[PDB]
């Protein structure tokens, strides 16, 4: 849920 | 006595530090050990070519050592930076040696940031001190002709090498000294002159004529091709094109009266005086056509002795006809020098600098590795997670195994009160209720260090502006705006870092208040949520059934298989292969890392099994939820649709999704704690960056 976030790092 | 040498090429100074130290820190720990020597390496490195190159030069083993360490510990750093794409610039400037340039201008210079380019001439350095300090050494003593034939040899192997390379070595045209055929006419004579040498001891040793004869003519072979070289190319400097004529004529000369001394030993009295003769008109225009170049007078007395007494013989006692030189059988040849190979070290008593360092081509296929790994336990996870998510979201759909544990529409049934105890033990809502709370606070703290963050370079770009509007003159630098557009992107991204996370936020509490209240319920002690959950009449006639004990294993078979999921995804993450060593072999027992081959058979060794036992869930899975469907909905027909057990099936149903939900929401909210935690650790380094520059300025 929190991967797409994790991403753009 | 005079013999060729080259002089060096000129080099203006260069930072060698910078563009290393940038890609050093840009590649390691801050702060880090590595850092602490590589660093400190690549200072020593940059005040050893000052000393190679920068200083007026000494001619002695001294400064030649030093030039050769330098040669190679560049070579020993082509490997361990990225130079290859050049994206790290560094431009090295080198002046022509000869001041030769096709067009009608003194000094030809050229700057290429091509570290084939310092090779090259590094090299050529070397080639010509060490022909300068062969040049020097006294030719009457056993060292002297040792040391020379030792550097020619070397200047001739070097001159050689950079032959071979130069051109693959550099994009474009070289200058002229080191473009490959002035490189290999100079590798030439630097060979004659060692042949040279050679000739001089077997002369200072008193070896047979005829070895002497072979030794010279040899030389003249080699100072005769050079010279054809050089006869329609002129560029080397001005003073080596005669000075080959003369060599070559006076080694000619040399073979000539030797192997007379061999005829007259042998009676053949003409050729002796055929032979001198030749020496004599050899001799005789060097004398007058290079005496600016040459000393011949010697040589000369000692041939016209030999000439006056063998025809003095032959006038009155022998009477042997004097041969034409056609006539005459060759001189043979004996070469005792070879142009000495480039073997780096060519410096006694090398140490590498950067001998820890990682060879660049093992660092980026360790990287490519690791994208392939990460892939690799990630889509395995993903998969499994997502089927998992999948058969418990079908089992709900047919309240199963709720419906076959309930006996008495009385009770709750089993699965369902283990799923509340479970529940119940992590906390209850009050768990959720919190995370959910916390979470805009989470997400607060971090937009305030980004905010914070930016203000700062805001406010001193403010003053910045304001000073050197009052004070044109006195406040002259770089503006804090040129300065922070790189900051302010990442602080940009960063702003769409927190978009992104704030989207997600929304999702899962969409989710929690849309199954807060089913899972409150699930939360209840026993009696209380039985007094909640609507009773039923229970069809008796389901205790022992066919469709029951299927159904009952079938299930007992798909929970292994989900509970199997978390030990295989555990022992996904928990090993791992460092992939270091296996790369460094490849590289050193091989001229090439080939990564892909080599990482993909890896994978398929440490991962193979478990992404063989995943594919296996997944189809298995498959397997049990098409035996499932249908013989549930044979369980179906036994089924009794009367609305007081229609109630207790939706309420069933809904404690078991309530159930899933409140697990995966729990999940989805340390996961998105986690991250924001993570994302404090960075923005707080990012905090540090933004204070660190506002302060240095």
């Amino acid at each position: 849920a929190y991967d797409p976030a994790r991403k753009l790092l | 006595a005079t013999f060729i040498s080259v002089q060096l090429k000129k080099t203006s100074e260069v930072d060698l530090a910078k563009p290393l130290v940038k890609f050093i820190q840009q590649t390691y720990p801050s702060g880090g050990e590595e850092q602490a020597q590589y660093c400190r390496a690549a200072e020593e490195l940059s005040k050893l070519r000052r000393a190679a190159v920068g200083r007026p030069l000494d001619k002695h083993e001294g400064a030649l050592e030093t030039l050769l360490r330098y040669y190679d510990q560049i070579c020993s750093i082509e490997p361990k930076f990225p130079f290859s794409e050049n994206q790290i610039c560094l431009t090295f400037t080198w002046k022509d040696a000869f001041d030769k340039g096709s067009l009608f201008g003194g000094s030809v210079k050229l700057a290429l940031a091509s570290l084939g380019y310092e090779k090259s001439c590094v090299l050529f350095n070397c080639a010509a001190l060490a022909s300068q300090i062969a040049a020097e050494q006294n030719l009457d003593n056993d060292e002297g002709l040792k040391i020379a034939a030792k550097h020619y040899q070397f200047a001739s192997g070097a001159f050689l090498h950079i032959k071979e390379t130069v051109l693959s070595a550099l994009s474009r045209e070289p200058t002229v000294d080191i473009s490959p055929d002035t490189v290999g006419t100079l590798s030439l004579i630097m060979l004659a002159q060692a042949q040279e040498v050679f000739f001089l001891k077997a002369t200072r040793d008193k070896m047979k004529d005829a070895i002497i004869a072979k030794l010279a003519n040899q030389a003249a072979d080699y100072f005769g091709d050079a010279f054809k070289q050089c006869q329609y190319k002129d560029t080397l400097p001005k003073e080596v094109f005669p000075v080959l004529a003369a060599k070559h004529c006076i080694m000619q000369a040399n073979a000539e009266y030797h192997q007379s001394i061999l005829a007259k030993q042998q009676y053949y009295f003409g050729e002796e005086i055929a032979r001198l003769q030749h020496a004599a008109e050899l001799i005789k225009t060097v004398a007058s056509r290079y005496d600016e170049y040459v000393n011949v007078k010697d040589f000369s007395d000692k041939i016209n002795r030999a000439l006056a007494a063998a025809k003095k013989d032959n006038d009155f006692i022998y009477h042997d006809r004097v041969p034409d030189l056609k006539d005459l059988d060759p001189i043979g040849k004996a070469t005792l020098v070879k142009s000495t190979p480039v073997n780096v070290p060519i410096s006694q008593k090398f140490t590498d600098l950067f001998e820890k360092m990682v060879p660049v081509s093992v660092q980026q296929s360790l990287a490519a590795y690791n994208q392939r790994k990460a892939d690799l336990v990630n889509r395995s996870i993903a998969q499994m997670r997502e089927a998992t998510t999948l058969a418990n979201g079908v089992l709900a759909s047919l309240n199963l195994p709720a419906a076959i544990e309930d006996v008495s529409g009385d009770t709750v049934p089993q699965s369902i009160l283990t799923k509340s105890r479970s529940v119940i033990e992590q906390g209850g809502i009050q768990t959720v209720d919190q995370l959910i709370k916390e979470l805009p606070e989470l997400l607060q703290r971090n937009r305030e260090i980004l905010d914070e963050s930016l203000r700062l370079l805001d406010e001193e770009e403010a003053t910045d502006n304001d000073l050197r509007a009052k004070f044109k003159e006195r406040w002259q630098r770089t503006p804090s705006n040129e300065l922070y557009k790189p900051l302010r992107a990442e602080g940009t991204n960063f702003r769409t870092v927190l978009d992104k996370a704030v989207q997600a936020d929304g999702q899962v509490k969409e989710c929690y208040q849309s199954h807060r209240d089913t899972i409150v319920l699930l939360c209840k002690p026993e009696p209380e949520l039985n007094a909640a959950i609507p009773s039923a009449n229970p069809a008796k006639t389901m205790q022992g059934s066919e469709v029951v004990n299927v159904l009952k294993s079938l299930l007992s078979n798909l929970d292994e298989v989900k509970k199997e999921r978390e030990g295989l995804e555990n022992d996904l993450k928990s090993v791992n292969f460092d992939m270091t060593s296996k790369f460094l072999t490849a590289l050193a027992q091989d001229g090439v890392i080939n990564e892909e081959a080599l990482s993909v058979t890896e994978l398929d060794r440490v991962y193979g099994g478990l992404t063989t036992k995943v594919q296996e869930s997944l189809k298995k899975q498959e397997g049990l939820l098409k035996n499932i469907q249908v013989s549930h909905q044979e369980f179906s027909k036994m089924k009794q649709s009367n609305n007081e057990a229609n109630l207790r099936e939706e309420v069933l149903k809904n404690l078991a999704t309530a159930y899933d939900n409140f697990v995966e929401l729990v999940a989805n909210l340390k996961e998105g704690t986690k991250f924001y935690n993570e994302l404090t650790e960075i923005l707080v380094r990012f905090q540090n960056k933004c204070s660190d520059i506002v302060f240095a300025r």
